[PDB]
Protein backbone atom coordinates (compact mmCIF):
# COMPACT_ATOMS: atom_id res chain seq x y z
CA UNK A 1 0.00 0.00 0.00
CA UNK A 2 3.22 2.50 -0.30
CA UNK A 3 2.12 2.97 -4.05
CA UNK A 4 -1.05 3.48 -5.19
CA UNK A 5 -2.27 2.67 -9.00
CA UNK A 6 -4.29 5.00 -10.28
CA UNK A 7 -6.68 4.50 -12.92
CA UNK A 8 -9.84 6.04 -14.67
CA UNK A 9 -11.99 4.32 -11.68
CA UNK A 10 -10.35 5.66 -8.47
CA UNK A 11 -8.77 9.12 -9.72
CA UNK A 12 -11.55 10.72 -8.06
CA UNK A 13 -11.32 8.80 -5.08
CA UNK A 14 -7.25 9.17 -4.43
CA UNK A 15 -7.28 12.61 -5.78
CA UNK A 16 -9.49 13.44 -2.15
CA UNK A 17 -6.51 11.77 -0.37
CA UNK A 18 -3.98 13.88 -2.19
CA UNK A 19 -5.90 17.07 -1.68
CA UNK A 20 -5.00 16.46 2.12
CA UNK A 21 -1.57 15.37 2.31
CA UNK A 22 -0.26 18.40 0.57
CA UNK A 23 -1.00 20.43 3.46
CA UNK A 24 1.40 18.35 5.80
CA UNK A 25 3.29 16.96 3.23
CA UNK A 26 4.67 19.70 1.12
CA UNK A 27 7.74 18.35 -0.86
CA UNK A 28 6.73 16.47 -4.01
CA UNK A 29 9.19 13.94 -5.36
CA UNK A 30 7.99 13.23 -9.52
CA UNK A 31 9.28 11.32 -12.29
CA UNK A 32 6.94 10.63 -15.75
CA UNK A 33 7.20 7.78 -18.52
CA UNK A 34 6.59 8.56 -22.20
CA UNK A 35 7.78 6.58 -25.22
CA UNK A 36 11.15 8.57 -25.60
CA UNK A 37 11.90 10.81 -28.81
CA UNK A 38 11.37 10.24 -32.60
CA UNK A 39 12.16 13.56 -34.18
CA UNK A 40 15.13 16.33 -34.31
CA UNK A 41 13.37 20.20 -34.44
CA UNK A 42 13.48 21.12 -38.18
CA UNK A 43 15.62 23.94 -38.37
CA UNK A 44 17.20 23.85 -35.28
CA UNK A 45 21.00 23.06 -34.83
CA UNK A 46 22.96 21.89 -31.98
CA UNK A 47 25.37 24.77 -31.66
CA UNK A 48 22.21 27.14 -30.61
CA UNK A 49 22.00 28.14 -27.28
CA UNK A 50 18.13 26.44 -27.30
CA UNK A 51 18.98 23.49 -28.91
CA UNK A 52 17.97 21.57 -26.01
CA UNK A 53 14.84 23.35 -25.56
CA UNK A 54 13.96 23.20 -29.19
CA UNK A 55 14.34 19.95 -29.18
CA UNK A 56 12.52 18.75 -25.94
CA UNK A 57 9.31 21.13 -27.44
CA UNK A 58 9.84 19.55 -30.43
CA UNK A 59 9.29 15.78 -29.13
CA UNK A 60 6.75 16.59 -26.11
CA UNK A 61 4.01 18.22 -28.38
CA UNK A 62 4.39 15.14 -30.73
CA UNK A 63 4.07 12.28 -27.44
CA UNK A 64 1.90 10.98 -25.01
CA UNK A 65 2.59 10.87 -21.40
CA UNK A 66 2.24 7.68 -19.78
CA UNK A 67 2.64 7.65 -16.20
CA UNK A 68 2.95 9.84 -14.06
CA UNK A 69 4.60 9.49 -10.30
CA UNK A 70 4.14 11.75 -7.24
CA UNK A 71 5.80 11.12 -3.72
CA UNK A 72 4.47 13.53 -0.52
CA UNK A 73 7.18 14.42 1.87
CA UNK A 74 7.95 17.00 4.64
CA UNK A 75 10.61 19.23 5.60
CA UNK A 76 12.67 16.21 7.30
CA UNK A 77 11.65 13.72 4.61
CA UNK A 78 8.98 11.57 6.31
CA UNK A 79 6.47 10.30 4.45
CA UNK A 80 2.65 10.14 5.15
CA UNK A 81 1.22 7.19 6.84
CA UNK A 82 -0.36 4.51 4.70
CA UNK A 83 0.53 5.56 0.65
CA UNK A 84 3.00 8.21 0.25
CA UNK A 85 3.41 7.80 -3.79
CA UNK A 86 0.34 7.29 -6.33
CA UNK A 87 1.54 6.48 -9.78
CA UNK A 88 -0.59 7.85 -12.31
CA UNK A 89 -1.61 5.92 -15.19
CA UNK A 90 -2.54 7.67 -18.32
CA UNK A 91 -4.93 6.93 -21.66
CA UNK A 92 -2.31 5.40 -24.29
CA UNK A 93 -3.21 3.55 -27.79
CA UNK A 94 -0.03 1.67 -29.75
CA UNK A 95 -2.59 2.04 -32.55
CA UNK A 96 -2.91 4.95 -32.23
CA UNK A 97 -0.27 7.09 -30.81
CA UNK A 98 3.18 7.82 -31.65
CA UNK A 99 6.54 6.45 -29.66
CA UNK A 100 10.07 5.26 -30.28
CA UNK A 101 10.29 1.58 -30.95
CA UNK A 102 12.83 1.04 -28.22
CA UNK A 103 10.77 2.86 -25.56
CA UNK A 104 7.92 0.75 -25.42
CA UNK A 105 10.25 -2.36 -25.39
CA UNK A 106 12.06 -1.59 -22.23
CA UNK A 107 8.75 -0.04 -20.55
CA UNK A 108 7.09 -2.97 -21.69
CA UNK A 109 9.74 -5.10 -19.48
CA UNK A 110 9.46 -3.24 -16.76
CA UNK A 111 5.76 -4.06 -16.62
CA UNK A 112 3.90 -1.26 -17.77
CA UNK A 113 0.21 -2.76 -18.74
CA UNK A 114 -0.42 -1.35 -22.30
CA UNK A 115 -3.69 -2.98 -22.56
CA UNK A 116 -4.64 -1.73 -19.26
CA UNK A 117 -3.25 2.29 -20.42
CA UNK A 118 -5.86 1.77 -23.90
CA UNK A 119 -9.01 0.52 -21.78
CA UNK A 120 -8.74 1.90 -18.32
CA UNK A 121 -6.21 5.00 -18.30
CA UNK A 122 -7.11 8.29 -16.93
CA UNK A 123 -7.05 11.20 -19.32
CA UNK A 124 -4.86 13.42 -19.08
CA UNK A 125 -6.80 16.78 -19.63
CA UNK A 126 -9.29 15.28 -16.70
CA UNK A 127 -6.03 14.94 -14.92
CA UNK A 128 -5.06 18.67 -15.26
CA UNK A 129 -8.68 19.86 -14.46
CA UNK A 130 -8.41 18.30 -10.66
CA UNK A 131 -4.48 18.83 -9.84
CA UNK A 132 -5.26 22.39 -10.90
CA UNK A 133 -7.19 23.28 -7.85
CA UNK A 134 -5.42 20.25 -5.53
CA UNK A 135 -2.87 22.62 -3.75
CA UNK A 136 -0.03 20.59 -5.54
CA UNK A 137 0.23 23.21 -7.77
CA UNK A 138 -0.09 27.20 -8.20
CA UNK A 139 0.69 27.66 -4.59
CA UNK A 140 3.17 28.71 -2.95
CA UNK A 141 4.69 26.55 0.30
CA UNK A 142 4.78 23.16 -1.92
CA UNK A 143 8.63 22.26 -3.20
CA UNK A 144 9.20 19.95 -6.17
CA UNK A 145 11.92 17.37 -6.41
CA UNK A 146 12.75 15.69 -9.66
CA UNK A 147 15.62 14.27 -11.58
CA UNK A 148 16.87 15.00 -14.93
CA UNK A 149 13.65 16.68 -15.73
CA UNK A 150 13.21 19.52 -18.38
CA UNK A 151 10.57 16.40 -20.08
CA UNK A 152 9.09 15.69 -17.08
CA UNK A 153 8.01 18.96 -16.47
CA UNK A 154 7.71 19.85 -20.59
CA UNK A 155 4.73 17.16 -19.51
CA UNK A 156 3.48 18.79 -17.17
CA UNK A 157 2.76 22.08 -18.66
CA UNK A 158 1.68 20.94 -22.21
CA UNK A 159 -0.96 18.78 -19.60
CA UNK A 160 -1.77 22.01 -17.29
CA UNK A 161 -1.75 24.66 -20.01
CA UNK A 162 -3.70 21.90 -22.81
CA UNK A 163 -1.51 23.83 -25.43
CA UNK A 164 1.65 23.28 -27.33
CA UNK A 165 4.77 23.89 -25.13
CA UNK A 166 5.78 27.78 -25.81
CA UNK A 167 8.08 28.69 -28.64
CA UNK A 168 10.79 30.33 -26.88
CA UNK A 169 13.04 28.84 -23.86
CA UNK A 170 12.84 31.94 -21.97
CA UNK A 171 8.57 31.90 -21.88
CA UNK A 172 8.37 27.97 -20.94
CA UNK A 173 10.43 28.83 -17.61
CA UNK A 174 7.91 31.85 -17.18
CA UNK A 175 4.88 29.90 -17.06
CA UNK A 176 6.77 26.44 -15.94
CA UNK A 177 7.68 28.84 -12.36
CA UNK A 178 4.17 29.92 -12.26
CA UNK A 179 2.99 26.24 -11.98
CA UNK A 180 5.98 25.42 -9.93
CA UNK A 181 7.46 28.38 -8.07
CA UNK A 182 10.28 26.13 -6.27
CA UNK A 183 11.76 22.87 -8.33
CA UNK A 184 15.02 21.16 -7.66
CA UNK A 185 16.63 18.83 -10.15
CA UNK A 186 18.79 16.35 -8.18
CA UNK A 187 20.72 15.57 -10.99
CA UNK A 188 21.69 19.26 -11.52
CA UNK A 189 22.47 20.08 -7.85
CA UNK A 190 24.99 16.64 -8.78
CA UNK A 191 27.18 19.50 -10.49
CA UNK A 192 28.16 20.58 -6.91
CA UNK A 193 28.55 17.23 -5.51
CA UNK A 194 32.40 16.10 -6.06
CA UNK A 195 32.13 12.25 -7.11
CA UNK A 196 28.47 12.02 -7.50
CA UNK A 197 27.53 10.91 -11.47
CA UNK A 198 25.60 9.10 -13.40
CA UNK A 199 21.64 8.29 -13.91
CA UNK A 200 18.99 7.51 -11.11
CA UNK A 201 19.41 4.14 -10.81
CA UNK A 202 23.06 4.40 -10.63
CA UNK A 203 23.04 7.62 -8.12
CA UNK A 204 20.91 5.65 -5.95
CA UNK A 205 23.27 2.88 -5.83
CA UNK A 206 26.29 5.35 -4.68
CA UNK A 207 23.39 6.50 -2.00
CA UNK A 208 23.28 3.54 -0.64
CA UNK A 209 19.28 3.47 -1.62
CA UNK A 210 16.79 0.92 -1.37
CA UNK A 211 13.92 1.20 -4.28
CA UNK A 212 10.43 -0.09 -3.21
CA UNK A 213 8.56 -1.10 -6.46
CA UNK A 214 9.61 -1.51 -10.20
CA UNK A 215 12.20 0.17 -11.79
CA UNK A 216 11.49 2.00 -14.82
CA UNK A 217 8.33 3.13 -13.42
CA UNK A 218 6.96 6.52 -12.55
CA UNK A 219 5.89 5.61 -9.09
CA UNK A 220 8.99 4.18 -7.79
CA UNK A 221 11.40 6.18 -9.62
CA UNK A 222 10.17 9.05 -8.37
CA UNK A 223 10.14 7.30 -4.29
CA UNK A 224 13.49 7.19 -5.47
CA UNK A 225 13.97 10.52 -6.21
CA UNK A 226 12.45 11.76 -3.12
CA UNK A 227 15.05 9.18 -1.10
CA UNK A 228 17.89 10.55 -3.30
CA UNK A 229 16.98 13.95 -2.50
CA UNK A 230 17.06 14.22 1.03
CA UNK A 231 19.80 11.76 1.47
CA UNK A 232 21.94 13.98 -1.00
CA UNK A 233 20.96 17.33 0.82
CA UNK A 234 22.12 15.97 4.63
CA UNK A 235 25.48 14.45 2.83
CA UNK A 236 26.61 17.16 0.41
CA UNK A 237 25.11 20.59 1.30
CA UNK A 238 24.31 20.47 5.62
CA UNK A 239 20.49 19.89 5.60
CA UNK A 240 20.01 22.84 3.83
CA UNK A 241 19.86 24.55 0.10
CA UNK A 242 20.55 27.47 -1.46
CA UNK A 243 17.03 29.11 -3.40
CA UNK A 244 19.09 31.28 -5.36
CA UNK A 245 22.06 28.79 -6.33
CA UNK A 246 19.89 25.60 -7.12
CA UNK A 247 16.05 26.71 -7.32
CA UNK A 248 14.06 26.37 -10.17
CA UNK A 249 16.88 24.70 -12.47
CA UNK A 250 16.62 22.06 -14.83
CA UNK A 251 19.63 19.65 -15.51
CA UNK A 252 20.53 20.59 -19.84
CA UNK A 253 18.37 23.19 -20.33
CA UNK A 254 19.16 27.24 -20.61
CA UNK A 255 18.47 28.27 -16.46
CA UNK A 256 21.41 28.15 -14.72
CA UNK A 257 23.72 27.35 -17.01
CA UNK A 258 24.66 18.26 -21.13
CA UNK A 259 21.56 16.77 -22.41
CA UNK A 260 17.75 17.53 -21.49
CA UNK A 261 16.94 14.10 -22.02
CA UNK A 262 17.45 11.62 -19.47
CA UNK A 263 18.78 9.15 -21.89
CA UNK A 264 19.04 5.19 -20.31
CA UNK B 1 -20.64 48.08 15.44
CA UNK B 2 -17.77 45.82 14.26
CA UNK B 3 -15.12 48.45 15.74
CA UNK B 4 -15.68 51.37 18.08
CA UNK B 5 -16.80 54.48 16.13
CA UNK B 6 -13.56 56.30 16.83
CA UNK B 7 -11.70 53.58 15.19
CA UNK B 8 -14.36 52.50 12.30
CA UNK B 9 -14.25 56.28 10.73
CA UNK B 10 -10.60 56.54 11.17
CA UNK B 11 -10.35 54.02 8.59
CA UNK B 12 -14.13 54.40 6.60
CA UNK B 13 -11.36 57.92 5.80
CA UNK B 14 -9.10 55.51 4.40
CA UNK B 15 -11.59 54.11 1.54
CA UNK B 16 -14.11 56.81 2.06
CA UNK B 17 -11.92 58.85 -0.57
CA UNK B 18 -9.80 56.39 -2.96
CA UNK B 19 -8.12 57.00 -6.28
CA UNK B 20 -5.73 56.26 -8.90
CA UNK B 21 -3.55 59.49 -7.53
CA UNK B 22 -4.10 59.37 -4.16
CA UNK B 23 -3.65 55.42 -4.14
CA UNK B 24 -0.34 55.68 -2.37
CA UNK B 25 -1.29 58.14 0.07
CA UNK B 26 -4.48 56.68 1.36
CA UNK B 27 -2.25 53.22 1.60
CA UNK B 28 0.46 54.92 3.85
CA UNK B 29 -2.11 57.12 5.60
CA UNK B 30 -3.51 53.54 6.95
CA UNK B 31 -0.29 51.68 7.45
CA UNK B 32 0.43 54.87 10.01
CA UNK B 33 -2.93 56.15 11.70
CA UNK B 34 -3.98 51.77 12.36
CA UNK B 35 -2.46 49.53 14.31
CA UNK B 36 -1.31 46.32 12.53
CA UNK B 37 -3.72 44.62 15.06
CA UNK B 38 -7.25 46.07 13.77
CA UNK B 39 -6.08 44.31 10.01
CA UNK B 40 -8.24 41.53 10.72
CA UNK B 41 -10.89 44.39 10.68
CA UNK B 42 -9.55 46.65 8.05
CA UNK B 43 -10.23 43.61 6.08
CA UNK B 44 -14.07 42.88 7.27
CA UNK B 45 -14.46 46.19 6.87
CA UNK B 46 -13.06 45.99 3.18
CA UNK B 47 -15.06 43.28 2.15
CA UNK B 48 -18.06 43.48 4.06
CA UNK B 49 -18.71 47.55 3.89
CA UNK B 50 -17.25 48.35 0.57
CA UNK B 51 -16.69 45.21 -1.95
CA UNK B 52 -20.07 43.57 -1.32
CA UNK B 53 -21.99 46.60 -2.43
CA UNK B 54 -20.12 48.56 -4.85
CA UNK B 55 -19.07 46.53 -7.96
CA UNK B 56 -17.75 49.64 -9.73
CA UNK B 57 -14.87 50.45 -7.36
CA UNK B 58 -13.43 46.56 -7.23
CA UNK B 59 -10.09 47.62 -9.38
CA UNK B 60 -9.23 50.35 -7.39
CA UNK B 61 -9.60 48.28 -4.17
CA UNK B 62 -7.83 45.57 -5.90
CA UNK B 63 -5.26 48.18 -7.06
CA UNK B 64 -5.30 48.91 -3.30
CA UNK B 65 -4.29 45.91 -2.13
CA UNK B 66 -1.64 45.52 -5.15
CA UNK B 67 -0.03 48.84 -3.34
CA UNK B 68 -0.07 47.57 -0.32
CA UNK B 69 1.29 44.75 -0.74
CA UNK B 70 1.04 42.62 2.71
CA UNK B 71 0.35 39.18 2.21
CA UNK B 72 -0.89 38.09 5.33
CA UNK B 73 -3.10 41.22 4.87
CA UNK B 74 -4.15 39.44 1.50
CA UNK B 75 -5.00 36.18 3.11
CA UNK B 76 -7.33 37.67 5.79
CA UNK B 77 -9.20 39.40 2.91
CA UNK B 78 -9.59 35.80 0.97
CA UNK B 79 -10.90 33.96 3.86
CA UNK B 80 -13.26 37.00 4.96
CA UNK B 81 -14.57 36.60 1.01
CA UNK B 82 -14.79 32.87 1.39
CA UNK B 83 -16.38 33.26 4.96
CA UNK B 84 -19.06 35.41 3.67
CA UNK B 85 -19.97 33.81 0.37
CA UNK B 86 -20.78 30.85 2.58
CA UNK B 87 -23.38 32.52 4.89
CA UNK B 88 -25.27 33.33 1.96
CA UNK B 89 -24.49 30.62 -0.20
CA UNK B 90 -26.40 28.96 3.02
CA UNK B 91 -28.84 31.47 3.86
CA UNK B 92 -32.57 31.14 4.23
CA UNK B 93 -33.04 31.63 0.17
CA UNK B 94 -36.68 33.21 -1.07
CA UNK B 95 -37.76 35.12 -4.52
CA UNK B 96 -37.70 38.70 -2.52
CA UNK B 97 -34.05 38.27 -1.40
CA UNK B 98 -33.10 39.86 -4.21
CA UNK B 99 -30.22 42.15 -2.02
CA UNK B 100 -28.32 39.30 -0.91
CA UNK B 101 -28.32 37.47 -4.70
CA UNK B 102 -26.65 41.17 -5.31
CA UNK B 103 -23.79 41.10 -2.80
CA UNK B 104 -23.12 37.20 -3.84
CA UNK B 105 -22.50 38.37 -7.11
CA UNK B 106 -20.72 41.02 -5.88
CA UNK B 107 -18.24 38.97 -4.20
CA UNK B 108 -17.89 35.93 -6.86
CA UNK B 109 -16.82 39.22 -9.34
CA UNK B 110 -14.31 39.94 -6.20
CA UNK B 111 -13.04 36.41 -5.38
CA UNK B 112 -11.97 36.40 -8.89
CA UNK B 113 -9.82 39.64 -8.82
CA UNK B 114 -8.11 38.02 -6.09
CA UNK B 115 -7.34 34.72 -7.50
CA UNK B 116 -7.85 34.19 -11.03
CA UNK B 117 -6.80 37.24 -11.92
CA UNK B 118 -3.62 37.33 -10.13
CA UNK B 119 -2.84 32.93 -11.20
CA UNK B 120 -3.97 31.83 -7.73
CA UNK B 121 -6.66 28.44 -8.12
CA UNK B 122 -9.70 28.54 -6.33
CA UNK B 123 -8.82 25.46 -4.11
CA UNK B 124 -11.11 22.56 -3.97
CA UNK B 125 -11.12 22.71 -0.42
CA UNK B 126 -12.52 25.94 -0.32
CA UNK B 127 -14.82 26.00 -3.30
CA UNK B 128 -15.50 23.48 -5.40
CA UNK B 129 -17.43 25.37 -8.37
CA UNK B 130 -18.31 22.46 -10.36
CA UNK B 131 -20.19 21.01 -7.19
CA UNK B 132 -21.94 24.46 -6.38
CA UNK B 133 -23.53 24.03 -10.04
CA UNK B 134 -24.64 20.63 -10.38
CA UNK B 135 -26.00 20.72 -6.54
CA UNK B 136 -27.82 23.98 -7.84
CA UNK B 137 -29.53 22.24 -10.81
CA UNK B 138 -30.80 19.09 -8.31
CA UNK B 139 -32.46 21.55 -5.95
CA UNK B 140 -34.16 24.04 -7.85
CA UNK B 141 -34.30 27.39 -10.20
CA UNK B 142 -34.12 28.99 -6.91
CA UNK B 143 -30.46 27.80 -5.47
CA UNK B 144 -29.72 28.09 -9.57
CA UNK B 145 -30.47 31.89 -9.69
CA UNK B 146 -28.33 32.11 -6.55
CA UNK B 147 -25.48 30.41 -8.81
CA UNK B 148 -24.78 30.64 -11.81
CA UNK B 149 -24.68 34.47 -11.95
CA UNK B 150 -22.31 34.49 -8.84
CA UNK B 151 -19.93 31.58 -10.93
CA UNK B 152 -20.30 34.09 -13.91
CA UNK B 153 -18.63 36.74 -12.26
CA UNK B 154 -15.82 35.06 -10.55
CA UNK B 155 -14.91 33.55 -14.22
CA UNK B 156 -15.12 36.66 -15.58
CA UNK B 157 -11.63 37.14 -14.11
CA UNK B 158 -10.14 34.33 -16.18
CA UNK B 159 -9.62 35.90 -19.15
CA UNK B 160 -6.82 38.31 -17.61
CA UNK B 161 -5.05 35.32 -16.57
CA UNK B 162 -1.96 33.76 -18.77
CA UNK B 163 -3.09 30.19 -16.17
CA UNK B 164 -6.72 29.74 -16.32
CA UNK B 165 -7.36 32.20 -19.15
CA UNK B 166 -9.21 29.39 -21.83
CA UNK B 167 -7.79 26.40 -22.93
CA UNK B 168 -6.98 26.09 -19.29
CA UNK B 169 -8.58 22.67 -18.52
CA UNK B 170 -9.99 23.79 -15.02
CA UNK B 171 -11.37 26.91 -16.63
CA UNK B 172 -13.06 25.04 -19.45
CA UNK B 173 -14.46 22.28 -16.86
CA UNK B 174 -16.67 24.79 -15.94
CA UNK B 175 -17.74 26.44 -19.02
CA UNK B 176 -18.86 22.76 -20.41
CA UNK B 177 -20.72 22.25 -17.24
CA UNK B 178 -23.11 26.06 -17.94
CA UNK B 179 -22.98 24.61 -21.44
CA UNK B 180 -25.02 21.74 -20.33
CA UNK B 181 -27.13 24.28 -18.11
CA UNK B 182 -27.65 26.20 -20.89
CA UNK B 183 -29.28 23.30 -23.07
CA UNK B 184 -31.41 22.29 -20.55
CA UNK B 185 -35.49 23.92 -21.96
CA UNK B 186 -36.60 24.86 -18.90
CA UNK B 187 -33.90 27.08 -17.94
CA UNK B 188 -34.51 30.63 -16.49
CA UNK B 189 -34.45 33.14 -19.73
CA UNK B 190 -32.27 35.69 -17.39
CA UNK B 191 -29.82 33.05 -16.74
CA UNK B 192 -29.14 31.81 -20.39
CA UNK B 193 -28.52 34.65 -21.54
CA UNK B 194 -26.17 35.22 -17.90
CA UNK B 195 -24.19 32.24 -19.62
CA UNK B 196 -24.30 33.64 -22.86
CA UNK B 197 -23.07 37.21 -21.92
CA UNK B 198 -19.73 35.33 -20.19
CA UNK B 199 -18.98 33.31 -23.12
CA UNK B 200 -18.45 36.94 -24.98
CA UNK B 201 -16.62 38.42 -21.91
CA UNK B 202 -14.26 35.64 -22.43
CA UNK B 203 -14.04 35.38 -26.10
CA UNK B 204 -15.90 31.96 -26.58
CA UNK B 205 -18.25 30.61 -28.86
CA UNK B 206 -20.72 29.28 -26.87
CA UNK B 207 -21.59 26.67 -29.45
CA UNK B 208 -18.16 25.80 -29.50
CA UNK B 209 -17.86 24.90 -26.18
CA UNK B 210 -18.31 20.42 -24.92
CA UNK B 211 -21.53 19.84 -23.17
CA UNK B 212 -21.40 16.71 -21.40
CA UNK B 213 -23.70 14.45 -19.78
CA UNK B 214 -23.13 15.13 -15.86
CA UNK B 215 -27.16 16.50 -15.46
CA UNK B 216 -28.01 13.13 -16.12
CA UNK B 217 -25.81 11.14 -13.85
CA UNK B 218 -28.32 11.08 -11.00
CA UNK B 219 -26.58 8.66 -8.73
CA UNK B 220 -23.67 11.53 -9.04
CA UNK B 221 -26.03 13.90 -7.98
CA UNK B 222 -27.30 12.09 -5.23
CA UNK B 223 -23.78 11.91 -3.46
CA UNK B 224 -22.75 15.54 -3.68
CA UNK B 225 -20.86 17.42 -0.75
CA UNK B 226 -23.77 19.88 0.08
CA UNK B 227 -22.21 23.48 -0.05
CA UNK B 228 -26.06 24.85 0.00
CA UNK B 229 -28.05 25.02 2.75
CL1 LIG C 1 0.69 13.92 -23.15
MG1 LIG D 1 12.58 10.25 -15.50
MG1 LIG E 1 15.01 30.20 -32.79
MG1 LIG F 1 11.38 6.63 -14.75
Amino acid sequence: QRICEVWACNLDEEMKKIRQVIRKYNYVAMDTEFPGVVARPIGEFRSNADYQYQLLRCNVDLLKIIQLGLTFMNEQGEYPPGTSTWQFNFKFNLTEDMYAQDSIELLTTSGIQFKKHEEEGIETQYFAELLMTSGVVLCEGVKWLSFHSGYDFGYLIKILTNSNLPEEELDFFEILRLFFPVIYDVKYLMKSCKNLKGGLQEVAEQLELERIGPQHQAGSDSLLTGMAFFKMREMFFEDHIDDAKYCGHLYGLGSGSGNAYEEE
Amino acid sequence: HMLEENIQEKIAFIFNNLSQSNMTQKVEELKETVKEEFMPWVSQYLVMKRVSIEPNFHSLYSNFLDTLKNPEFNKMVLNETYRNIKVLLTSDKAAANFSDRSLLKNLGHWLGMITLAKNKPILHTDLDVKSLLLEAYVKGQQELLYVVPFVAKVLESSIRSVVFRPPNPWTMAIMNVLAELHQEHDLKLNLKFEIEVLCKNLALDINELKPGNLLKDKDRLKNLDEQLS
